[PDB]
């Protein structure tokens, strides 16, 4: 995260850090959607061009964190993965279309003031909240969790900002050059959640997954996000079948 | 069921420091 600010404690209890087990390396962000399932981006786990193809045993997730480096005893939970599920039509060769993956934890994590699941949108929430000009929130790391609120950008503006072909499975967000504010999620924040608070039931919904950009927080460029609701059917299929 | 309601915020009727900006975007952003 660049140009954001310190998150308050427990402000994003669904936040998850995805780490390479050894050597130790913060790979991406992720989010807790139930006591056994973590949502992230597929490219964090699979990217053939760079020989990236992690298995369940190559990783650990850290849940409930606020500090970037310190072990938060009795607050954070470190979990192993039972299985990894990548979207079958994840398109890494062209534009990261369907950049989504699910990770099932070996054991369920207990919720606390610092660990709590975010909701996934339904059709009503997607239609009411995913509109240009409305702001969502992205979280990640720079010594403490960072947060930045960013506006969803009109699809034509998103498409005109890049030479990459944008699909219906992505949306973009970030301030335009004439908006006077900055902030963005960077490559290191990939896989993390873009959330929105419903003004109707006061709940937080994960509308996006940080997927890709062309340089963090650049004028006239925007961060791109996996459209979570577009892929909700696949998420439900995996969780229901396991 | 209890998804999206934070223990230290919505559950205690406390707002974080910037959520007001998100709610305002529903009025002002479009
Ligand atoms: C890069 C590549 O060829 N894909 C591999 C696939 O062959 C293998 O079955 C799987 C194991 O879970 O890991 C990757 O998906
Ligand atoms: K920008």
């Amino acid at each position: 995260i660049v140009e954001g600010s310190d998150a308050e404690i427990g402000m994003s209890p669904w936040q998850v850090m995805l780490f390479r087990k050894s050597p130790q390396e913060l790979l991406c962000g992720a989010s807790l959607i139930s006591d056994r399932w973590v949502l992230t981006a597929a490219h964090c786990l699979l990217y053939p061009p760079w020989d990236k193809n992690f298995t369940e045993n190559d990783l650990l997730v850290r849940i409930g964190k606020h500090s970037r480096t310190r072990y938060e005893a009795n607050i954070e939970k470190i979990s192993m993965l039972e299985k990894i599920y990548i979207h079958p039509r994840y398109n890494w060769r062209e534009n990261l279309d369907r950049d989504i993956a699910l990770m099932k934890l070996k054991k369920p994590v207990a919720f606390s003031d610092y660990i709590h699941p975010v909701c996934l949108p339904d059709r009503e929430t997607a239609a009411s909240l995913l509109q240009a000009g409305y702001k969502g929130r992205v979280t990640g790391w720079g010594s403490v969790l960072q947060v930045v609120n960013l506006p969803i950008v009109e699809r034509p503006v998103c498409k005109d900002s890049t030479r990459i072909r944008i699909t219906d499975n992505m949306f973009c967000a970030g301030y335009k050059p004439d908006e006077g504010k900055r902030g963005d999620a960077c490559e290191g924040d990939s896989g993390g959640p873009f959330v929105m608070k419903s003004p109707f039931n006061n709940r937080w919904y994960q509308m996006g997954i940080v997927s890709w950009g062309e340089g963090c927080d650049r004028d006239g460029k925007y961060g791109f996000y996996t459209h979570v609701f577009r892929l909700k059917k696949w998420i439900q299929k995996v969780i229901d079948q396991f | 069921a209890d998804c999206g309601l934070r223990p230290l915020f919505e559950k205690k009727s406390l707002e974080d420091k910037t959520e007001r900006e998100l709610l305002e975007s529903y009025i002002d952003g479009r």
